[PDB]
């Protein structure tokens, strides 16, 4: 009665993992990016319901590789600060230093190489205590932190670390499906799905426990976790309102440079103009308290309702995970958030967060690389939006800041996208025959 | 009216947008993107080769001489072309697909040898 | 008589060398050459896909069922096919090409459905 | 019955496995492998283009209007299809091949013009 | 052999033999005599098919 | 205690190796096979690595 009829161009797809191509408009948006962002067309698929999943999306991994790679490429033409791995004799800074700065800075002198092999120069500079390690226990002799492990590369001063959005576009034969459900928690069926040519631009902002400058929830705080009852998993909390944070490094720095070799210039802080004060960030107190109250209300939908939710500071680990790390105007800050997560919730003031500054960082969770961030001339101020939190969990539930892994930051933006392969060929019975 | 716009529609509606999707199948850093383009081409060519093997070259809708065993899907026409979307159909004949492709190949080979023996 | 030898000749003459041009469409340091080859292939395949969509697959000369609205070009068969070279013709109906391609696509879809509903 | 399984059989038998071979034509460190993939694709496309030029697009067996000049091979049918294997046949007529291909192209050009002049 | 190592640079370790415990002996390989003599006899038998018998 | 067959095969070499710090050197004692070193001057213990 019925016969097989072959159809080609059928609107069917299967999940697939392929390579996506970046499109943009200095480390980010390299020449390796098809210059477009044209009008990324969105074609609402109407009556389709697709099983979306973050915490499997391979787009997260591709972006991770890409970013790490772009970052490393930007250091390829830069000066290696290896001639400087020498004994640095150090003393205290001859200035007006507050108590919170004790000791925090050291005035270190050393014998540096120069342009001609038979010449040498005496150089001194100001180092943050976190970048140097005492040699011989209590002594004036100190070495740079990363001279016993990998060589440090100076970042090129002409290159800005400011995050530049990068759109991820599908190759022909593939499509990206976007979940538009405003209440979507990262997994399961998504009742409103549209097809897009390319994702929105995502800013590769690198921070830890407080996510900065991301997307906000449309209506309510959304708490997303791979398994909410599993204490080994992190919880990503997306806020529906930003919390403004104002960060500063209130010290007027004078930056000097020397030649350490043939066309190789090293930059360092020569001196400080004015008093020495601790770097810090401000969060409005009432705004922050309202923000946590909203988080608590949503946590109670997964945990008991007649419960107690307590917040606390990260319990341990290195500076990279116990603090809020971020890039503010090119400097690398490590802020103490114990002033934000110190309360118990049972059934125009501001909060000031002390911040440490480091010049020698590792960026990615790697051992074999180290970078020196040139100091920046003048005084630094930046303002950013807190758009989400990364929490971990211990009656009474206790939550603490987490965020050591970078993949999680990217998940907070890529959770709504899925990559599928188009499978245009198929068959069905019809009453027609040759 | 755009690409995959008919994905949520019934098979009898979606069959009218076959050209919409067909046209969206074609168009060290950069190596993986080059590999992706090459592989996309190979995928495309395999589907075209297969249509050629079955005698469907050059057309979007190809009628054949293979009958539909009710054991693959015992649904009637008003339950396949009016109540189902191609996505749901594909996940119903998924494990009878290779059987059908094999039959289509055999049917075409028999037809080619018989046509040649008729041109004598 | 070789590749593009007929480019300066009239359309009515040049149309007899279609195979000459068709056969010349195929075939980090060194990466740019692979990129060029891949793109040359994708270009080729897109031309073939359109011929497929319009029902002209497998042939260099294809007649269609779409008429010639005189608003595209009101020149008579004499002037087009015995004076103009293909280069001059292409520069005339350059603005009205996407329209023609769209009409050809629609005509073939109508033809495929009608044919199926006749073999039923 | 696998790929090239029929290579030692006679032409009249081997001709029944054409799909076995057709389906096995498609699917700095790594560049050489990309070059190989690209060239395999270009090779494939050139053969497909050639079948199109001759009017054999879409089929594994194609009869034409070119007659067999006996100067190429005066062996009879019972000697060609019952005994010789495709490898021995290929060796026998290998240097009269680019004459045959030229004739096939010319035949098709004439065939196309006659069908257009008839659809008028 | 007791193997020791030093750093010669920024995360760069060099390995060397530090010391030898006990007596110093020459490295060597053992081939069964009968097996080896049979093996050559077979090789010779076949060489004689290319060379004079 | 060296078997006769190994006499002259090994040499005990002391050298100045670089260190983590550019301005410092360390004394290192290691055991080399004779095949990997060559003499430099004769009637002297000045030897260097074969491929330098
Ligand atoms: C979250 O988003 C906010 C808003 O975008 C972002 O704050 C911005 O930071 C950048 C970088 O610090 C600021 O850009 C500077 O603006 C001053 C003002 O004129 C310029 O003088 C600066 O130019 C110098 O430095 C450049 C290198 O960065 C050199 O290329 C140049 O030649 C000059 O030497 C520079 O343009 C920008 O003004 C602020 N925006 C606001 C509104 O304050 C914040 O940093 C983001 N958060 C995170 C964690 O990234
Ligand atoms: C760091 O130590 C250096 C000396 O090693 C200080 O520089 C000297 O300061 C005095 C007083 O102003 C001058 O007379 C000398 O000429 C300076 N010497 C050099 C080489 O510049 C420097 O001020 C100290 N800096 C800090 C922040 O303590
Ligand atoms: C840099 O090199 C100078 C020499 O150019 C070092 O100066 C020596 O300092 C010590 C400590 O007082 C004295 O005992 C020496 O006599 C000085 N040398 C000479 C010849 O004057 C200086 O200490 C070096 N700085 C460092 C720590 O790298
Ligand atoms: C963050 O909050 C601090 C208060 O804790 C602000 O510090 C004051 O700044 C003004 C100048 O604008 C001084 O006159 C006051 O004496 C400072 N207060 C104290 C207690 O020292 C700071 O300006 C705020 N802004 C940020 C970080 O941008
Ligand atoms: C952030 O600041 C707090 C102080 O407000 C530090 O907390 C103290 O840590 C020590 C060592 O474990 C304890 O003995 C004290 O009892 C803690 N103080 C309070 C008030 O609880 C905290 O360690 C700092 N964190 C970072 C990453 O610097
Ligand atoms: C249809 O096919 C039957 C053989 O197929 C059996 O069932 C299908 C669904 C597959 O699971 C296959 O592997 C099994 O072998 C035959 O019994 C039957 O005769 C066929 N009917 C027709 C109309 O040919
Ligand atoms: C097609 O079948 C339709 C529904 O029939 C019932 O449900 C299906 C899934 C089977 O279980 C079948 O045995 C049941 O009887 C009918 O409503 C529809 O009218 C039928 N259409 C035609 C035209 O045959
Ligand atoms: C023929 O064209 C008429 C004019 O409409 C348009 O403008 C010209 C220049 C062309 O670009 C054409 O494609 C546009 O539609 C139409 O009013 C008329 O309906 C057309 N007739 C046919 C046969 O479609
Ligand atoms: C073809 O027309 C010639 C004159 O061409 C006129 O102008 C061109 C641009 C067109 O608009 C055309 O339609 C006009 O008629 C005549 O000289 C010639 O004889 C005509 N040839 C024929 C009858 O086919
Ligand atoms: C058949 O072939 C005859 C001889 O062909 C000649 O030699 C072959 C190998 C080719 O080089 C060919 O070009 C040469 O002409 C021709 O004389 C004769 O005309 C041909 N007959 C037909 C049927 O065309
Ligand atoms: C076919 O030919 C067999 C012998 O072939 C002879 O030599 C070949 C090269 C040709 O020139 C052929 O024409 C000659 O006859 C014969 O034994 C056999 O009977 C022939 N069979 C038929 C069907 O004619
Ligand atoms: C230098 O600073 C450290 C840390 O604050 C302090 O313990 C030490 O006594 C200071 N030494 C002098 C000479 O001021
Ligand atoms: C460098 O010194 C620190 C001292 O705290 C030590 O923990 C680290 O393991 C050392 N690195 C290497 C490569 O030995
Ligand atoms: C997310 O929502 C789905 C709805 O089907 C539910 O099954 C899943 O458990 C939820 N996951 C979390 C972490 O809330
Ligand atoms: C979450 O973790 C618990 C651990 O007891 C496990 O039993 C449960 O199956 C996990 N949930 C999922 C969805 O895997
Ligand atoms: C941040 O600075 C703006 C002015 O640019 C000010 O209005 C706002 O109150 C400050 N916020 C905090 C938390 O200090
Ligand atoms: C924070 O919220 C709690 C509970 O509603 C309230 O008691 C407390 O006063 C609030 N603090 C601020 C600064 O608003
Ligand atoms: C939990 O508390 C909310 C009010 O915040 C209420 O609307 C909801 O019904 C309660 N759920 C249960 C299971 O008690
Ligand atoms: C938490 O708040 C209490 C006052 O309620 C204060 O005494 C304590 O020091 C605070 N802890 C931290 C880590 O700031
Ligand atoms: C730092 O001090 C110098 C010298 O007085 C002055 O020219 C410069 O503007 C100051 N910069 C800032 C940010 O105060
Ligand atoms: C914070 O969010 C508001 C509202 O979307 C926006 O206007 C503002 O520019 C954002 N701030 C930053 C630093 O991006
Ligand atoms: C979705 O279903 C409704 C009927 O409930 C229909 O009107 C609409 O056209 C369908 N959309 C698509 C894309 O098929
Ligand atoms: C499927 O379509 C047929 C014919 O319109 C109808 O009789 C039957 O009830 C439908 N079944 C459903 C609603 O799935
Ligand atoms: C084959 O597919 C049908 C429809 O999806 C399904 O019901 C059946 O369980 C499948 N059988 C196997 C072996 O997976
Ligand atoms: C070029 O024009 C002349 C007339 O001036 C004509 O005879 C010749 O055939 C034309 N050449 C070609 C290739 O058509
Ligand atoms: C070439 O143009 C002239 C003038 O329009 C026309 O008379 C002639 O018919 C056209 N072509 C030929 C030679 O047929
Ligand atoms: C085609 O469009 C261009 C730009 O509008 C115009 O200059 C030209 O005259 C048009 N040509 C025709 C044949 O209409
Ligand atoms: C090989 O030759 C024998 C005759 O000697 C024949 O029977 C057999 O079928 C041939 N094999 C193949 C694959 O044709
Ligand atoms: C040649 O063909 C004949 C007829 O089929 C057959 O009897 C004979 O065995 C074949 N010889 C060879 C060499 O295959
Ligand atoms: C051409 O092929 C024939 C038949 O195989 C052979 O006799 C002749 O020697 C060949 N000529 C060449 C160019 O080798
Ligand atoms: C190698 O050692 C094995 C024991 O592991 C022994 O049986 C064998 O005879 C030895 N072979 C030779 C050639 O010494
Ligand atoms: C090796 O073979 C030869 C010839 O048979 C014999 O004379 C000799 O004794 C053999 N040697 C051994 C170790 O078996
Ligand atoms: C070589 O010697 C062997 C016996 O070892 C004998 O079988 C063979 O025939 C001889 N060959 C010749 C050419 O003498
Ligand atoms: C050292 O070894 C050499 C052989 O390399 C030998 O000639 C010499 O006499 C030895 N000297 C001593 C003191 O053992």
């Amino acid at each position: 009665n019925l016969w097989v009829t072959v159809y080609y161009g059928v609107p069917v797809w299967k999940d697939a993992e392929t390579t996506l191509f970046c499109a943009s408009d200095n480390v980010w948006a390299t020449h390796a990016c098809v210059p477009t962002d044209p009008n990324p067309q969105e074609i609402h698929l109407e009556n389709v319901t697709e099983e979306f999943n973050m915490w499997k999306n391979n787009m997260v991994e591709q972006m991770h590789e890409d970013i790490i790679s772009l970052w490393d490429q930007s250091l390829k033409p830069c000066v290696k600060l290896t001639p400087l791995c020498v004994t640095l004799q150090c003393t205290n800074v001859t200035n007006n230093i507050t108590d919170d700065m004790r000791g925090e800075l050291k005035n270190c002198s050393f014998n540096a190489t120069t342009e001609l092999r038979n010449k040498r120069q005496k150089v001194y500079s100001l180092f943050y205590r976190l970048d140097i390690v005492p040699m011989g226990e209590n002594s004036t002799n100190y070495r740079l932190i990363n001279c016993n492990t990998s060589a440090i590369t100076q970042a090129c001063p002409k290159v800005s670390f400011e995050p530049i959005p990068i759109h991820y576009c599908a190759p022909a034969g593939f499509a990206i499906l976007k979940c538009k459900d405003k209440k979507f928690n990262g997994t399961g069926p998504c009742p409103s799905v549209s097809t897009v040519q390319c994702t929105h631009g995502i800013k590769p902002v690198v921070s830890t426990q407080l996510l900065l400058n991301g997307s906000l929830a449309e209506e309510e705080v959304i708490i997303r976790s791979e398994n909410i009852t599993n204490n080994a998993k992190n919880i990503l909390v997306q806020l529906n309102t930003p919390v403004q944070i104002n960060c500063t490094r209130p010290n007027n720095n004078t930056v000097k440079s020397i030649r350490i070799g043939p066309g190789q210039a090293f930059y360092y802080t020569g001196d400080i103009i004015g008093d020495i004060r601790q770097a810090h960030c401000n969060v409005s107190k009432a705004t922050w308290n309202e923000t946590l109250g909203k988080v608590v209300k949503q946590l109670r939908k997964h945990f008991g309702n007649n419960t107690i939710i307590r917040f606390a500071q990260s319990s341990g680990g290195d500076l990279e995970v116990t603090t809020h790390s971020f890039n503010c105007g090119g400097e690398f800050f490590y802020c103490n958030t114990s002033g934000l997560f110190n309360s118990t919730w049972i059934s125009n003031d501001s909060i000031t967060l002390p911040c440490r500054i480091k010049q020698i960082i590792n960026m990615w969770q790697r051992i074999g690389q180290a970078m020196y961030a040139p100091p920046i001339q003048g005084v630094i101020r930046c303002v950013s939006n807190i758009t989400g939190l990364i929490l971990t969990r211990d009656t009474t539930e206790t939550f603490r800041p987490g965020g050591g892994d970078m993949r999680d930051n990217w998940r907070s933006e890529l959770y709504k996208y899925k990559v599928v392969k188009i499978e245009p060929l198929g068959v069905a019975p019809t009453r027609c025959k040759r | 009216l755009g690409f995959l716009g008919a994905a949520g529609s019934t098979m009898g509606a979606a069959s009218m947008t076959l050209t919409v999707q067909a046209r969206n199948l074609l168009s060290h850093w950069g190596i993986k993107q080059l590999q992706a383009r090459v592989l996309a081409v190979e995928h495309y060519l395999r589907d075209q080769q297969l249509l050629g093997i079955w005698g469907c070259s050059g057309k979007l809708i190809c009628c054949t001489n293979v009958p539909w065993n009710s054991s693959w899907s015992n649904r009637n026409l008003s339950e396949i072309w009016d109540n189902m979307t191609w996505l749901q159909w594909d996940k119903e004949i998924s494990n009878y697909t290779q059987i059908i492709y094999g039959l289509l190949e055999e049917s075409q080979n028999q037809q080619e040898k018989n046509e040649q023996d008729l041109l004598a």
